[PDB]
């Protein structure tokens, strides 16, 4: 444990992202430490609102060499019933630098047991990890997944 | 400032807080005649005395043997008084958990440090390679490490503990080396054997065929000079000795090798979290620092592991010390100084206040 | 009625180092609460003898809250499990029972009409629940905690508000119902403790380990001042507890002292020097009337006196660990039980007014296997530490007594007229005479479990693994085998000679107390029958016509000598715990005691 | 004479009906080289070969391995000709009906039994303490089952099955051993820790309480000398590892304990009859033989039997061979004769005739 | 099962006692033969309706061996007053390992023959057997209130 | 590896004494209790001693200890294997078993001792199902009837061919 404050906007968001006006809900939403590295705060022109490839906007909003945390609103549709459930992204590239992989990785507990409720966490170390559809289906759901974010898999 | 002390099976990593690398890497031995010399003096003091760890493999099994490498280590060693820095101190898994309680004891009241703190060495591994779940294969020197780490919380029920490591590595290289007409038996001698294991000796991604190669050409012999000016060869030992992780029955043991130690532990967990103990198997240690140490690894877990499975193997290059390094980063953190573990916190609730604070 | 309960001697509370002790009181102002183990003790906050123990719970219960109706208490355990029962009948019968998460429960909370429970803890996927009361459905989310909840508060007036404390040194506040997550407190830089609402609402403060107490707002959650200024404690605070009035509270911490606060003005009125150990850390608090508790870590209870805040009205003492040992004398006009725990403390309770104290000295160091009182009116007992114990009953005090040390960790005891002590070892039997080891049997054959000696101190019958009892003589300073072999059912468990010594009863572990005639060449008497498990202990009534057995079937029968088939079926004297030990006070009262630390006495008619 | 074989997880227990105990106890293991060493054979061999379990949790997974350990079993334990002696056999509980037919057919076929039987092993030891009706927790080697029987009927949709069983509390005295700086990790060092287990650890009444008397206990330190003649030294450690099987969490498990696992098939039953499971409770099976085991299932299970029940445990004092003792009797007896399933029975009807004749 | 038959001499003596006086009997305990292959009847094991006939009953139960019994146990509930045959199979902890195996597996052969038969009781004990609780509620659940005469 | 090739008579009396086969009571009296092997005088086959043997029916009737007079058949200055049908019982069991004795003293000649030693490997690889071996090299090492305890369960064995220890 870091010891670094998560930020009570995260948590805000997070209530209204898992509670479901359309226009303005958000798809995606990312997670940085402040500038002095104390708080878990939100970046102010990094998410995705609904009204607004969804997925494809947010891998590319990554940044390349640092990590981050992510809220994705995933939507998926299984031969028995199409859901929609939130995923936790931890985003640590592993170019990003010895210390904001330790910091982020340290912290990554503060964040997620904060945000009860959370049933998904995908941890991507690379592009190739985060950018694969097939690997987020199978967190969602594995086998039963046929359909992610309206796209065959 | 504060003090960041790894206490390894063979050697204690030391440092200051902020720092890249500990600065002092010591012998966790303490020496008595056949009074008592600990660290690199007890290996500089002859065949005279004998030598004894009290840190085995991982597990603090004389307790007065360790307050004399912790006295070492403050006071010859980093050359600061405890009683005026912090201390971070990092402990093997599976740790008993009277053996927790008995080093926060040991460094607020024979040292009397103002605040201490307590971290798993699998867990900063992990951390550091920016992982949260994972398998971290920590090869030390006297003990072997397998911890699968799901968010978080390493699983009690799927660790998996080796003897095999390098320590094993270094006697049996001189036992080989032997044959060559070389003759290591000195304490002097096994220290330069270790210096040649760790400048010398890969890993060969197939064995039988690098051992036919080495016999039939002179391509893999090397010269190594030894201190007093004389230089030997080494041909087909360069990769031997470390072929023993993989086939420990050239050491004459019974367990399996590291590659299959590290299957067999992902195997003893939940199906669903298989497949991402598979795709994150970090190396730390300095017996993981072998070239080719990741090419043989991730060929004879693939071999082990369902074929529709994706298997990486992350071998960070600064695997020796991640967990001295993770501790470093952890514990200089501005907002670490409110995890620390203080005097006046250890007595108003005794050594239990480390299963709280920390764990 | 064959029996009836007659006085209850409640066991301490189960405390601590470094964790905080939570006591609930009632609405009605009667009974303040406490868990110890599985039990949940309901003591009379004016008369603290006075009790009630409700066990029923299959884990060590945490913390139990009456709710404001004060028709019903919930408690939680360790297991997760909270159970909600009904308190105005002797039965409290289980209203509804839940399990709100699979993890330690910390604290539980009530709201004001008394249709919604708050849990807060350590879950595998969540820290707290809360929930409608007879269904077990969310009206409700506990958010924004990373780490483990410790105490929970819910305002008691309109409009409602909901308050945590958890040990990533932060406060959450909550609004509802339905309670959603408004904002986080992060004044503490320790685990907060105690998070308390006043009584009429508009404050409430929240006490944590860095010595700090910070009163807020109780309906915007703004912080209004830090009590003492720079600190309130010299160390970690444990518990807080506002006065009825909501204009006091009451602190208790690990600096070994309790103060009362004025909050309206930010100074301290009281302060309460509790003592100068370990022990003497206060672990909990309750302010109910003008009743003002401070628990200590040895589990002491401390009446709190205003006046003279260096000596407390009353220490209410007792035993918070396993009973092993109970006994009874008649010191002058008065009775006295006395009983030792597994920790080698040894309480005497008086029998009629319930007062209860301990011996002034160190004593024993582990557990006290047996304790018996000799004709000269001395406390012999043996103990774990391989030590027995002579203690003058009049002085009351172990500085300046007699200790015998053995080479073998003793087993049981028994004394004879003449200064005679007969002390089962570790497959060893010593005679003492006059605190003085005078003979050994060592190698005897067999592996002795339990020793009687015979009113008139000459016969001593020792019980073995084998099921025989075998019988032995004190001529002198040896012991003789008689080669007298009296025969049980299985593996002797107790052997208790008459009061007059006309008869020996020998229980095993084969469910049967076989009794013998002394005076017919110690031939069997009766057999009796009707335990369906291991029989543990065994006690001769005064009137030397009745016996009784306590098993670990969990019940205790009441045996008529002339008449098998009549008897007395004390149906769980001691809920889930087995009788481990038992004495009567006179013909009619039957005192037990058992592992839940709790000395009970029944009123047995024939 | 007929001969009664115990088909255990761990231990094959074989002798002759009307025997007061089995002639052979070894375990059921077969060992390839890393030709085929069967039974006691590959635990002296070790390293040069792997052990494998084909029964390993009552249900036997690999027949062509089990027809081995049969042939040892009739040719170098008893030392007799399979197919001129009758041959009872018993099979674990829920066992599937395709293996009662495989188990038929390999005695009539491969061996050329004259006549066969089959019994379950919890009835077994019902019958052998003189009940007919109860509930039976047959606690082994590598699974421990609770098999509530009603008139002599097992109840299959009552049957929890428990995969804690005295293989894992092996290894859990093997790991907390090594705290004390004792190495046992090959195979011959493991069944030296089941000698100690078998003969220094016992279950406590309250865990708690015994942890806190037992620090100045001078009973609890017991010495146990090694077959090298080196002596090992174990304290606490005597009780701690049966706690394991009340307390799955020391193992690191999330199951419940043998207590919840015989009380959750207790409540799987009907109300009617579950006051008699609760008066009949049976203890079978070699690891429910540690002292003070039948105190501590009794006070456990009372916490959680409803508030006015007779809850009565029974352990017999030959409950470790109970189901080989009560097959050896009802073998004997000269009215079982006429139950034998005999080898013309088998030509006419195949190998179903076991779901008829054994039930 | 074990294969042991019971003889006609109990199947004649339960048919009478089953179907409805100094000569009709009480209680009557069942032994194994001296073959062990036939249920035969004890010569001095039977108590008669014209001679406290439930603890003499117990007292003719050995200590160290295994028997049956058929007791006509006569329980008088509030509503009316019924009497009905109930199953006794002794079998104390102190009886050897032989017998206990052999009476229990041959239990149901002879239960299957005495059709008609609802309440069993299976006493393990003296104090299963000597106490009347368990046996009242097996006539009759919370609905007994004295039993053979004497009050509950 | 001495290349001493198992004569095709100790095969068949070791195949005949380990597996016991139903047979009349005159029958099992002629089973044999303990057999003697030894050298041809050509030194190429393990054959049976002719008289060096000890049946059942002896046993209990004219040999009251098999184990004592079967060490009594041990020749003192010569190395022989032995086949002892040891009937011992430990506390848990009354087991029957059958122990390999190479004996070989050290007042043999050294051309006996190395012979035998060396060709052991190879007859004891011909008598499958064995697990017991007693390797004596004095008379105080087979003399005692603990040794046979010892080799055969250790400390848990309480009787020994129906007597105890
Ligand atoms: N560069 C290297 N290459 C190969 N082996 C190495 C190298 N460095 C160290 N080793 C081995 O690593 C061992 C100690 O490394 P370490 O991971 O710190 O173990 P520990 O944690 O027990 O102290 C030594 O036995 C050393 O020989
Ligand atoms: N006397 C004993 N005390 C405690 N544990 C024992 C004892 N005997 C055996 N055990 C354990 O019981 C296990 C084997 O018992 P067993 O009933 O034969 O199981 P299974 O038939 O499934 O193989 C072994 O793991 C052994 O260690
Ligand atoms: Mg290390
Ligand atoms: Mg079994």
């Amino acid at each position: 444990a870091s010891g670094v404050a998560v930020s009570d906007g995260v948590i805000k968001v997070f209530n209204d992202m898992k509670v479901r006006e359309v226009k303005k809900r958000k798809k995606a939403v990312l997670f940085c430490l402040s500038e002095d590295k104390k708080n878990i705060i939100l970046e102010e022109g990094k998410e995705i609102l609904v009204g607004d490839d969804p997925y494809a906007t947010f891998v590319k909003m990554l940044p390349d060499k640092d990590c981050r945390y992510a809220l994705y609103d995933a939507t998926y549709e299984t031969k028995e019933s199409k859901k929609e459930d939130l995923v936790f992204i931890f985003w640590a590239p592993e170019s990003a630098p010895l210390k904001s992989k330790m910091i982020y990785a340290s912290s990554k507990d503060a964040i997620k047991k904060k945000l009860t409720g959370i049933k998904h966490e995908l941890q991507a170390n690379c592009y190739e990890e985060v950018k694969d559809r097939c690997t987020l289906a199978e967190k969602l759901g594995g086998s039963a997944v046929i359909s992610l974010e309206g796209k065959p898999l | 400032a504060a003090l960041v002390v790894d206490n390894g099976s063979g050697m204690c990593k030391a440092g200051f807080a902020g720092d890249d690398a500990p600065r002092a890497v010591f012998p966790s031995i303490v020496g008595r005649p056949r009074d008592s010399y600990v660290g690199d003096e007890a290996q500089s003091k002859r065949g005279i005395l004998t030598l004894k760890y009290p840190i085995e493999h991982g597990i603090v099994t004389n307790w007065d043997d360790m307050e004399k490498i912790w006295h070492h280590t403050f006071y010859n060693e980093l050359r600061v008084a405890p009683e005026e820095h912090p201390v971070l101190l990092t402990e093997a898994p599976l740790n008993p958990k009277a053996n927790r309680e008995k080093m926060t004891q040991i460094m607020f009241e024979t040292f009397n440090t103002p605040a201490m703190y307590v971290a798993i060495q699998a867990v900063l591994s992990l951390y550091a390679s920016g992982r949260t779940t994972g398998i971290v294969m920590d090869s030390g020197d006297g003990v072997t490490h397998t911890v699968p780490i799901y968010e978080g919380y390493a699983l009690p029920h799927a660790i998996l503990r080796l003897d095999l490591a390098g320590r094993d590595l270094t006697d049996y290289l001189m036992k080989i080396l032997t044959e060559r007409g070389y003759s290591f038996t000195t304490t002097a001698e096994r220290e330069i054997v270790r210096d040649i294991k760790e400048k010398l000796c890969y890993v060969a991604l197939d064995f039988e065929q690098e051992m036919a190669t080495a016999a039939s050409s002179s391509s893999l012999e090397k010269s190594y000079e030894l201190p007093d000016g004389q230089v030997i060869t080494i041909g087909n030992e360069r990769f031997r000795c470390p072929e023993a992780l993989f086939q420990p029955s050239f050491l004459g043991m019974e367990s399996a090798g590291i590659h299959e130690t590290t299957f067999n532990s992902i195997m003893k967990c939940d199906v669903d979290i298989r497949k991402d103990l598979y795709a994150n198997t970090v190396l730390s240690g300095g017996t993981t620092m072998y070239p080719g140490i990741a090419d043989r690894m991730q060929k004879e877990i693939t071999a082990l592991a369902p074929s529709t499975m994706k298997i990486k193997i992350i071998a960070p290059p600064e695997r020796k010390y991640s967990v001295w390094i993770g501790g470093s980063i952890l514990a200089s953190l501005s907002t670490f100084q409110q995890m620390w573990i203080s005097k006046q916190e250890y007595d108003e609730s005794g050594p239990s206040i480390v299963h709280r604070k920390c764990f | 009625m064959p029996y009836e309960i007659k006085k209850v001697f409640a066991s301490l509370p189960q405390v601590e180092r470094g964790v905080s002790k939570i006591i609930g009181g009632d609405p009605k102002g009667n009974n303040f609460l406490y868990t110890n183990g599985k039990c949940v003790i309901l003591r009379n906050i004016d008369n603290p003898a006075l009790a009630d123990i409700y066990t029923e719970h299959a884990h060590q219960v945490v913390v139990a809250k009456y709710a404001p109706s004060g028709f019903y208490i919930a408690s939680g355990d360790v297991s997760g499990k909270l159970r909600i029962w009904d308190t105005t009948q002797k039965e409290h019968l289980l209203k509804y029972e839940y399990q709100p998460f699979a993890g330690k429960i910390k604290d539980i909370a009530w709201t004001e009409d008394s249709k919604r429970i708050a849990v807060v803890g350590e879950g595998r996927e969540k820290f707290g629940a809360v929930f409608l009361w007879d269904s077990g459905s969310s009206v409700g989310e506990i958010t924004g905690h990373n780490k483990v909840i410790n105490s929970v508060d819910i305002k008691q007036s309109r409009p409602y508000r909901l308050a945590t404390g958890s040990d990533d040194n932060c406060a959450a506040f909550f609004e509802g119902p339905p309670f959603k997550f408004k904002f986080t407190i992060g004044d503490h830089s320790r685990f907060v403790n105690c998070v308390r609402f006043s009584p009429d609402g508009n404050r409430f403060a929240t006490a944590s380990a860095d010595g700090q107490i910070y009163i807020y707002d109780g309906k915007t959650g703004e912080k209004v001042c830090a009590l003492g200024g720079s600190k309130a404690h010299d160390g970690g605070i444990y518990a807080i507890s506002w006065s009825p009035d909501s204009t006091h509270l009451l602190s208790a911490s690990g600096d070994k002292t309790s103060k009362i606060w004025d909050v309206s003005v930010n100074s301290v009125v009281s302060t309460f020097p509790m003592g100068s150990t370990v022990l003497d850390q206060q672990l909990g608090c309750l302010w109910q009337k003008d009743h003002l508790l401070s628990v200590s870590l040895s589990g002491y209870i401390n009446y709190l006196d205003r006046n003279n805040p260096s000596k407390p009205l009353h220490v209410i003492k007792g035993h918070s660990k396993s009973i092993q040992c109970l006994t009874v004398h008649k010191n002058g006009g008065k009775s006295y039980i006395y009983s030792g725990s597994h920790d080698g403390h040894i309480n005497y309770w008086d029998s009629e007014t319930g007062e209860n104290d301990s011996f002034a000295g160190k004593g024993h160091t582990n557990q006290v296997s047996r304790m018996t009182v000799d004709e000269s009116g001395q406390l012999i007992s043996c103990s774990m530490d391989d030590t027995v114990r002579y203690t003058s009953l009049m002085l009351r005090d172990y500085s300046g007594q007699g200790v015998v040390k053995l080479d073998v960790q003793p087993k049981c005891v028994a004394v004879g007229p003449g200064g005679y002590a007969v002390v089962v070892c570790i497959g060893q039997i010593v005679l003492l005479k006059d605190q003085r080891k005078c003979f050994s049997i060592d190698n005897p054959g067999y592996e002795p479990e339990v020793v009687a000696v015979h009113p008139g101190g000459d016969t001593v019958a020792i019980g073995g693994v084998d099921g025989n009892v075998r019988l032995y003589s004190i001529l002198g300073t040896t012991l003789k085998d008689e080669g007298k072999l009296l025969e049980a059912k299985g593996p002797v468990t107790d052997v208790a000679y008459s009061h007059d010594g006309a008869f020996l009863a020998v229980c095993d572990a084969s469910k049967v107390v076989t009794v013998f005639s002394v005076a017919d060449g110690y031939s069997e008497n009766n057999v009796f029958y009707g335990h369906h498990a291991k029989i543990v202990c065994l006690a001769w009534s005064p009137d030397n016509e009745h016996f009784a057995s306590g098993g670990m079937d969990m019940m205790v029968y009441v045996w008529t000598l002339s008449d098998p088939e009549t008897r007395v079926k004390i149906q769980d004297a001691h809920r889930l715990h087995h009788v481990s030990s038992l004495a009567w006070l006179d013909e009619h009262t039957l005192v037990t005691t058992s592992h839940d630390a709790s000395v009970k006495e029944w009123t047995i008619t024939y």
